[PDB]
């Protein structure tokens, strides 16, 4: 399915993913498209913070769900 | 907007002794999987979330809970004072006073003690068990510098109580005192800078409120807007990623259509634009209290702020 990846500032992506697919296999996936590294990033839904381990399934995210990506210095 | 120059000798030691220092609490030792969950010393998520940024070359450590961090809550403690004092009946803390009952002297005091709120953090773990450690730490960081060096100011009484207030204890009250109550409130205008806008207007539970309907419920809509934009004007300042606010988008975040209405009726409609994170400014703010200091004292306050 779809799901919205946007900045706090508002520069939003998209993402292909399923929703068995772990935190850490969809930031990785960021990474793949923008150049993120993980670690760099802060993912946030329905004012919950998004946790490695666990899924998509596991916070009721569904097709064209916005998350919240907190980056503090593009190159940084 | 001016800080006494022993709060910002103070804020010269701490950032020395460990806002400048690195996130010691890190790596594979401190990884988590809720699934293996004894398998490291970390007991829940976040020990590697944003440990430093890279800026010329220099590492900016613990950069969101940093010296911008840091030194931002005590312009907010200096706004909402005088924000308080406008206000017929302030809210009353557990102790029995207001923000605005507060002294000068007693804000001097509660400025040096917000220096080492989250100065006891070695990561970015957030799971209660990480929080009041760090926060423990922070607490006993100040004790023996306020003991030794401000006994001139502090009072064995006020030590305890501000210890206290840092230590954020299990089974105390937010406001529990109005020094407490004011370092919580700065602490909070701060989180502006890494919340969805969710946490930030419309509360992250059916209880909790949000943040900017806090700022509107204790100090007014007028005042407590006023309060929101200028958190966002020292963003801007120290180099932080000064996020967008939609009341258009609130509808949209998966929350039930009561808590965004109520958020709607209580902020009312803000449509505002982000502004993008500078290198330079972030650097000029996160490596030396003058340059953060500076940047920061060249930001209005609101009309209705006149310092005493």
């Amino acid at each position: 399915m779809q799901i919205f990846v946007k900045t706090l500032t508002g520069k939003t992506i998209t993402l292909e993913v399923e929703p068995s697919d772990t935190i850490e296999n969809v930031k990785a996936k960021i990474q793949d498209k923008e150049g993120i590294p993980p670690d760099q990033q802060r993912l946030i839904f329905a004012g919950k913070q998004l946790e490695d381990g666990r899924t998509l399934s596991d916070y009721n995210i569904q097709k064209e769900s916005t998350l919240h990506l907190v980056l503090r210095l593009r190159g940084g | 907007s001016i800080l006494d120059p022993e709060v910002l000798k103070v804020a010269e030691y701490v950032y020395q002794e460990r806002l400048s220092k690195p996130y010691t609490e890190v790596g594979p030792e401190w990884e988590y999987n809720h699934k293996t969950p004894y398998a490291t010393r970390a007991t829940g998520t976040g020990h590697n979330l944003q440990r430093f940024i890279t800026i010329d070359d220099q590492r900016l450590h613990r950069p969101i809970a940093g010296l911008a961090h840091t030194m931002r809550t005590l312009f907010y403690s200096q706004l909402m004072y005088e924000a308080a004092k406008r206000q017929p009946h302030p809210h009353r803390c557990a102790d029995g006073r207001t923000i605005a009952d507060l002294s000068v002297q007693d804000l001097k005091k509660l400025n040096i003690a917000q220096l080492f709120f989250v100065a006891g953090r070695e990561s970015e773990a957030s799971y209660g068990d990480a929080y009041h450690r760090y926060h423990l730490y922070g607490a006993k960081q100040f004790e023996a510098y306020a003991r030794k060096h401000l006994t001139h100011l502090f009072s064995e009484k006020e030590i305890v109580l501000y210890s206290r207030c840092i230590e954020d204890r299990i089974g105390d009250r937010f406001d529990e005192t109005a020094e407490g109550y004011l370092i919580h409130l700065s602490h909070m205008i701060d989180l502006m800078r890494c919340k969805s806008p969710v946490e930030v207007f419309i509360g992250h539970s059916r209880g909790v409120s949000g943040i900017v309907p806090t700022l509107i419920q204790l100090f007014g809509r007028e005042d407590g807007l006023d309060i929101m934009h200028y958190a966002r004007s020292l963003f801007a300042a120290t180099g932080e990623a000064v996020p967008y606010i939609s009341s258009s988008e609130w509808p949209h975040l998966g929350i039930e259509s009561d808590r965004v209405e109520r958020a709607l009726k209580i902020v009312g409609s803000l449509e505002v634009e982000g502004q993008e994170a500078d290198a330079k400014k972030t650097a000029q703010a996160g490596f030396s209290v003058d340059g953060c200091y500076g940047a920061l004292v060249k930001i209005d306050t609101p009309d209705w702020y006149h310092q005493v």
